[PDB]
């Protein structure tokens, strides 16, 4: 038989991460914007959550850069905003979720160009 | 200046780039420890050929590390170690007069080569460290010569923290193996059979931390500091205590110290590091000085460690296989006397 | 809600499990310090233990209760059947890390991102 | 001199001009000992004996709360407005508007090219700068 | 009590603000012509009651709960603080 | 491109109906793959059940386990994705059922069935933490003994969280906060412009 | 000193590096070597630099040696051609 | 049964294996291997990587064997893309994958030999063994760790003279095997520490997984060589060595005999490799000739995207398996439609015949232990992953 609780799924005594990255790492739900640069959009489509950036100070011996943040390079991606909200409140890292911005639409006619009067 | 950026542990940048000249040693060793830990810049002058500073390399990252061939005799030497460093720490010295390096040397003469080359550097601060209750009368030559250093450098160097600690407690320390190690010999002299020379033992690391810290610290400076301890002790209890942890058995058996410097004497006739030293035995014997000073731990920001702590490590090489598994609780404690 | 049960069916049984696991730790800790030859005090670790079954003390949910004793007691098979050398161990001691302080003033003075 | 950070390098907000508040993150972490503004304010009060009572930005935000509401709710817009009182106090303030004309500062592009600081101090806006004179 | 600032953080289009809003509609120049200078500020916070805040002298902030009151209570509270 | 035989694609289709009608308590989609890989996904709890079922049928006799794993998507409710691949040396194919398990919702084990998941459902525990009830000793095998977290989880850092060295003061090896002197460089790969309908 | 002027400050620590030691640089510098070859006169408006050698070269790539004033210079060798 | 802790003591090696054992003086009660001492993350890190650069991973799995693995993803990789190498590289992987298989069993013997105490075989076949590297060297660069066989084909065609030397080290090599023998195979020695110890029955090395020389050993007849062909393992006929009474003898002669049946692969394929091209001609999937990426605009487009992004591989997932020296190699890839991989469980012939040192080694002397670890070719690259 199945037991209740009404507890928020909270693992984050299982996940084994250090204190300080569960309680100071804030993490940002978003679906990634398109570089202006190329126009194609299949990169706008999933949502990723990515944890804030943290401190990248020059290595004196060669230069390279250096990072104390663990979780820094880590962006994992969630196909919808409710599951990714609930990543966050089962690992216990604070979320602040961005709503998708899609471009509206835009109406377009080739006639339009060769108005009389524009 | 270089500004401090990592969140702290090895690979990260604190800004000290430090010369320390007899890192080699038993107090050096944790010095180069720490600093490395923290991330600093650390030159290590060295004149024992590498083999033996390979202890020190893994301390310390790539590139943080550098060490240079450098001769006492020689000016030179000393001249370009501190040329990039802006922090000097000096720490050279010994117990038994050697052949070509009289206590004066290694202990007023050198480091004030020193820290005079440091100036002319421009070195922001100099660390000197000198035997506690080191008067410029004391007894053993040592102490008094000693004394005579902290004068001088502080001419050649003004406003240079001279830390002054006393005998120090740790692993691969004197104080603590010197004792444990006279099981050899069947009875264990001890002048006035060991009484009337209150000692207080301070934590090797707790010493170097201090150090480090004053590298790191404004407030010090022209300071004299004394890492002292957090339990002072009549050598007999010491001296048993120890025996205690080896589970060796103690007999205390007075021995004049007039017959006694002569023994020292006949070990410090031995070519290859005499074991006791006639200025051994008169510091032994010597009175640990009361604590009215510029504090050193605590003030400089480390708690004392007691002895007892971590005597268990220090001693454990020293016990037979029957009692290796015996613990710091099976064992008594010594007592302390704040006389 | 409606969550199928691990181990223990409530908090209740589960709190069970959790004072036999102490148990078992606290009888454990003096042997460890004796068979790794650890420079710790029985009381001090004693007190390590006490640390950790606490560190996890606002668990509210059974499941997440069940699974953190199983874990727990596979800790403890690896330091009483010594796998766990004393490296392992004195690791929960955080010994040579330096500790960092948590007041604000002392973060800002030291830190980009506190 | 008391150094602070930059918009590429502090979590911050702003709001442009139709109120729409919005949040900066951080790309970079801050050079040197450089520090965020909003600290280096939180602990000179800590220095001084009245301490603000934020000590974390979620804080800090928090507060921006409760003196304003814009500040909080990001990418969102204040619709109400009360044009028709403001106009009432308006009516009452009695001021000349002297007969020079109003001119805008930039006249001409290269006017546009530096004016913050970051702008000032640009190489490339220096180049644009003497490219257009 | 020296007071700076007042800061009524009505909530547009909330049932209980519209008590507040109404004395922001009627009696808000009145209360800006008498006090020319204090700087009584009108915000809209949201999915929260309405909030008369008040700064006095000296960073003390102090707060009276508009939820629900009537455009003449909120005329008297707000009275009450420019004592 | 390829060379595909449609023989394999309808003699494991059809198979796959005939696993499905003898076992409709757990099957719930059973898929071949344009690979010619055949696919039963079962509840958690026909985990006994179906193995069993393939193991000691005579129509489909799928003797060894070739390997126990588990995907992690975390967004799927049910993070984990246990795959069990199997192999009939007696009919020379392949099946894999693959079930769903949650982080703390165990599955059942398979020992019984196959006492050569004794060791891959102690490596999934290690690395994904998906727990197995039944299991005759489920310890860590792959990483440290003292290692908390894990790793193979998407959720868990590449470098992770401490590193060793040796530290003189302590003459012992000692865990530290990772400092990594030259992060991983992460490169974006992902390409704005997708390939084919699929 | 080196190719870009990465010379460490008179005060900069990684001068450590070098004590003792000899900072490696080299003395054929690019930024010079390639100036020593001089500008190829081409006969035609566009012409090719394969990179000398095909395949054991650079991409091929075509130059435009139309401007008068100036000469194409290819992307990849430095190469300079006039027509 | 005093826990020895043995293994840390680099007695059986084959990397470091604590194989913690309780042993009643001479007898060993239970033995509990240890694993983990070579874990490295390969199998997280290539999540990471791209199809093209997780390539030297799989050649790093199982280092003895060092390009058979690279076939196993290879296969892989081409199933999921639908796309097969071209008809002279499927020969050459066949070529390199035999003579890989001998490098893992001179390897096998010769080390089995050198734990027991014989060590002039090892010396013996290392020299032979050398000069199959330098066969390595001179195709791919690389005396081990090749990176040759990549996932649509072979990377460079055989150099111009190795398929002659090929056949001279052929042609002579079986009298190497033979001397072995003649130390070995009847020494009134080997057979007592190897016969009748780890004797595994047939239906319990089907259970626990063991899927290798140690199932064939048992007598089970099965070679995913001949009942899954995979590249043209197809077209060349050899005799798979099963054995009878499986005890560490038995399969020691079955190891024996594929050396042999490899040369009669080596043979074949040196006799019947086609003229061709190497790599499949889909520059979407394999990298353009450097003469065309240096004058064809198509191509160096092709170039930059497939060295900077990559192949781009259709959502999907695979378990490949080929038969490595060891046994079944197989590749779990489950992949989204990206460049870089989602998951890549890699299934080690060496997992399963691990497990099994238990139920192989019981009631058996310390030396027998010694014997068992030998011949169940462990290499703890692909236990460990
Ligand atoms: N109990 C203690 O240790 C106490 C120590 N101190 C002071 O702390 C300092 C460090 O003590 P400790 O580490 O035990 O001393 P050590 O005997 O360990 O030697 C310290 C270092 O000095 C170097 N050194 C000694 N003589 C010379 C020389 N003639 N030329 C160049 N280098 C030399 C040594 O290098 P190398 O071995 O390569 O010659 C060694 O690395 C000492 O100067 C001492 O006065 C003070 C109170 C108590
Ligand atoms: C010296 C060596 C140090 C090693 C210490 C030891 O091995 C490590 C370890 O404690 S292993 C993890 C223990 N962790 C649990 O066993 C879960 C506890 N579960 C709770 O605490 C719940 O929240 C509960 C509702 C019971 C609160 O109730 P309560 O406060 O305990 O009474
Ligand atoms: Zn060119």
């Amino acid at each position: 038989q199945l037991i209740t609780v009404d507890e928020k799924l909270d693992i984050t005594t299982l996940t084994g991460v250090p204190e300080e990255h569960i309680k100071t790492r804030k993490v940002r739900i978003f679906v990634p914007a398109r570089n202006n640069m190329q126009s194609g959009v299949n990169n706008t489509k999933k949502w990723k959550m990515e944890f804030d950036t943290r401190e990248r100070w020059e290595n004196p011996l060669m230069g390279w850069a250096s990072t104390a943040d663990p979780l820094s390079n880590m962006v994992l991606t969630f196909s919808a905003k409710e599951d990714a909200i609930a990543f966050a409140e089962k690992n216990g890292w604070s979320y602040d979720v961005e709503e998708k911005k899609v471009p509206k639409p835009k109406s377009k006619s080739y006639g339009a160009n060769f108005s009389w009067n524009k | 200046a270089v500004i401090p950026h990592g969140k702290g542990g090895r690979s990260s940048v604190s800004g000290v780039v430090a010369t320390v000249f007899g890192a080699t040693g038993f107090l050096g060793r944790y010095v180069v420890n720490h600093l490395g830990r923290m991330g600093s810049q650390v030159i290590i002058p060295y004149r024992c050929d590498v083999y033996d500073i390979m202890h020190l390399r893994l301390m310390g990252d790539l590139g943080q590390l550098t060490f240079l061939e450098w001769d006492a005799r020689d000016k030179d030497s000393i001249r370009k170690a501190v040329q990039h460093s802006n922090v000097v720490i000096n720490l050279i010295g010994r117990e038994w007069e050697t052949r070509n390096f009289d206590f004066e040397d290694v202990f007023v003469n050198i480091p004030r080569a020193i820290a005079q080359a440091s100036k002319e550097a421009g070195v922001e601060r100099f660390i000197h460290v000198s035997h506690l209750n080191a008067s410029m009368k004391s007894s053993s030559k040592s102490l008094r010569s000693k004394a005579v250093g902290e004068k001088e450098v502080r001419s050649v160097f003004p406003e240079a923290i001279i830390i002054r600690p006393s005998d120090i407690f740790g692993r691969e320390d004197r104080f603590l193996n010197h004792f444990a190690n006279y099981r050899w010999f069947l009875a264990v002299p001890l002048v006035s059979l060991g009484f009337k020379t209150v000692k207080q033992p301070v934590y090797v690391a707790d010493v170097s931390k201090g150090i480090v810290n004053a590298t790191k610290d404004p407030d010090a400076v022209g300071k004299t500091f004394a890492f002292t301890g957090p339990n002072r002790y009549l050598l007999f209890h010491l001296v048993k205590y120890i025996f205690g942890m080896t589970h060796r058995t103690f007999i205390p058996y007075p021995l004049p110290l007039f017959v006694y410097s002569w023994i020292g004497k006949l070990f410090g006739l031995s070519p290859f590091e005499p074991w006791t030293t006639k200025d051994k035995v008169e510091r032994i014997h010597i009175s640990d000085v009361m604590p009215t000073d510029l504090p050193g731990l605590e003030d400089l920001g480390v708690q004392p460690t007691p002895l007892e702590l971590k005597s268990i490590e220090v001693l454990r090489r020293h016990r037979t296989y029957r009692w290796l598994s015996s613990e710091i609780e099976e064992t008594k404690p010594a007592k302390t006397v704040n006389y | 809600t409606s969550v199928k049960p691990i181990f223990s069916r409530d908090l209740n049984e589960a709190k069970r499990r959790v004072r036999e696991l102490y148990r078992a730790w606290y009888r454990e800790v003096p042997n460890t310090v004796h068979l790794m030859q650890l420079d710790i005090t029985v009381k001090q670790g004693r007190d390590k233990v006490r640390e950790m079954f606490m560190k996890n003390a606002h668990v509210t949910d059974p499941r997440v209760v069940d699974l953190l004793v199983i874990k727990g007691k596979m800790e403890l098979q690896e330091t009483i059947k010594v796998w766990k050398q004393r490296t392992h161990v004195m690791r929960f001691f955080h010994e040579t890390e330096t500790p960092r302080p948590k007041d604000f003033l002392s973060k800002f003075y030291m830190g980009h991102d506190p | 001199i008391l150094p602070g950070a930059a918009y590429t390098e502090k979590s911050a907000t702003y709001v442009n001009t139709e109120g729409r508040a919005q949040q900066t993150k951080v790309a970079v972490t801050p050079p040197g000992l450089a520090r965020e503004d909003w600290k280096i304010i939180r602990a000179l009060s800590e220095i001084a004996g009245i301490t603000l009572p934020y000590d974390t930005l979620d804080q800090v935000r928090n507060r921006l709360e409760e003196v304003s509401p814009n500040l909080v709710r990001y990418d969102d817009i204040e619709e109400t407005n009360y044009f028709q009182q403001a106009s009432e106090l308006a009516k009452l303030v009695n001021q000349e508007v002297l007969a020079d004309p109003l001119v805008p500062p930039q006249l001409t592009i290269k006017d546009f090219y530096m004016t913050d600081s970051i702008s000032r101090a640009s190489q490339t806006m220096a180049k644009c700068v003497k490219a257009v004179t | 009590l020296g007071l700076r600032e007042i800061r009524v953080h009505l909530c547009q289009r909330s049932p209980g603000s519209q008590g507040v809003r109404d004395f922001i509609v009627q009696r808000y120049v009145e209360l800006k012509k008498a006090h020319p200078n204090l700087p009584i500020l009108i915000r809209e916070c949201s999915e929260v009651q309405p909030k008369l805040w008040a700064r006095y002298a000296f960073g003390q902030e102090k707060t009276v709960s508009l939820n629900n009151l009537s455009a003449d209570e909120v005329t008297r509270a707000m009275q009450n603080v420019l004592s | 491109v390829r060379p595909r035989s449609d023989v394999t694609h309808k003699q494991l289709s059809a198979f796959g109906e005939y696993v499905a009608e003898i076992l409709p308590k757990y099957v719930q989609q059973v898929q071949v793959s344009c690979l010619d890989e055949l696919e039963i996904c079962i509840h958690p709890d026909g985990v006994i059940p179906t193995l069993t079922f393939l193991r000691d049928h005579t129509n489909a006799q799928f003797k060894s386990l070739a390997d126990l794993t588990a995907v992690d998507v975390p967004t799927r409710q049910n993070r984990f994705e246990i795959v069990y691949n199997l192999l009939s040396l007696r009919f020379n194919s392949r099946i894999r059922v693959k079930t769903y398990a949650d982080e703390l919702t165990p599955i059942d084990s398979i020992v019984s069935v196959h006492i050569a998941a004794n060791w891959y459902e102690r490596e999934v525990w290690d690395m994904f933490g998906v727990f197995f009830f039944n299991h005759p000793d489920l310890r860590r095998i792959l990483t440290d003994y003292g290692f908390e977290g894990h790793p193979f989880r998407k959720d868990f850092p590449l470098t992770g969280y401490v590193e060793l060295r040796y530290d003189d003061e302590v003459k012992r090896v000692v865990a530290e906060p990772v400092e990594l002197a030259q992060e991983f460089r992460k490169f974006d790969l992902n390409s704005p412009w997708e390939a084919f309908p699929a | 000193i080196t190719h870009t002027g990465q010379v460490y400050d008179e005060k900069d620590y990684r001068r450590v590096r070098f004590v003792d030691r000899q900072k490696e640089v080299n003395e054929n510098f690019a930024i010079d070597l390639i100036a020593q070859q001089p500008v190829n006169e081409v006969e035609h408006r566009i012409i090719a630099c394969d990179g000398g050698g095909g395949a054991l070269g650079h991409p091929k790539v075509y130059i435009n040696l139309d401007k008068e004033t100036k000469t194409g210079t290819c992307g990849y060798c430095g190469l300079q051609f006039k027509q | 049964n005093m826990t020895l802790n043995f293994g840390p003591q680099h007695p059986a090696a084959h990397g470091v294996l604590r194989l913690v054992l309780e042993l009643s003086g001479e007898m060993v009660r239970k033995c509990d291997p240890h694993i983990g001492l070579l874990h490295r993350g390969t199998e997280k890190l290539i999540e990471y990587k791209t199809y093209l650069q997780a390539l030297p991973y799989f050649d790093r799995l199982d280092y003895v064997s060092m390009m058979c693995n690279e076939q196993a993803y290879s296969i892989a990789v081409e199933k999921l893309l639908n796309i097969q190498p071209p008809p002279r590289a499927q020969w050459i992987r066949v070529l390199f994958g035999e003579i890989t298989r001998i490098l893992n069993h001179i390897m096998a013997v010769t080390t089995h030999a050198l734990d027991i105490g014989a060590m002039t075989p090892f010396f013996w076949m290392f020299e032979e063994r050398e000069k199959m590297f330098e066969f390595y060297e001179r195709v791919s660069g690389a005396r081990m760790h090749a990176a040759y066989i990549r996932p649509g084909g072979v990377h460079q065609d055989l150099p111009l003279g190795l398929l002659d030397d090929i056949y001279e080290f052929s042609k002579n090599f079986s009298l190497r095997i033979d001397e072995v023998e003649e130390m070995l195979t009847n020494n009134r020695i080997w057979r007592n520490r190897t016969v009748d110890i780890g004797v595994v029955t047939a239906e319990d090395a089907l259970n626990y997984g063991f899927s290798g020389v140690m199932l064939r050993g048992s007598g089970i007849q099965w070679d995913l060589r001949k009942t899954q062909p995979y590249d043209v393992y197809d077209q060349v006929e050899f005799d798979v060595p099963i054995g009878s009474r499986g005890d560490c003898y038995d399969r020691y002669l079955c190891r024996v005999e594929e050396m042999r049946q490899s040369l009669r692969i080596i043979e074949q394929c040196l006799n019947k490799m086609p003229p061709g091209e190497i790599k499949v001609d889909d520059a979407k999937v394999s990298p353009p000739k450097r003469a065309e990426m240096k004058t064809s605009m198509e191509s160096l487009i092709h170039h930059f995207k497939l060295y900077t992004e990559g192949y781009q591989v259709p959502p999907g997932a695979t378990y490949t398996a080929i038969e490595a020296p060891k046994g079944e190699f197989g590749v779990y890839l489950v992949s989204d439609g990206s460049s870089r991989p989602y998951r890549c469980k890699i299934k080690a012939p060496g997992f399963a015949h691990l497990a099994g040192l238990d139920k192989m080694s019981k009631g058996h002397m310390l030396a027998d232990v010694v014997a068992i670890i030998g011949t169940q070719d462990i290499v703890f690259g692909e236990i460990d992953r």
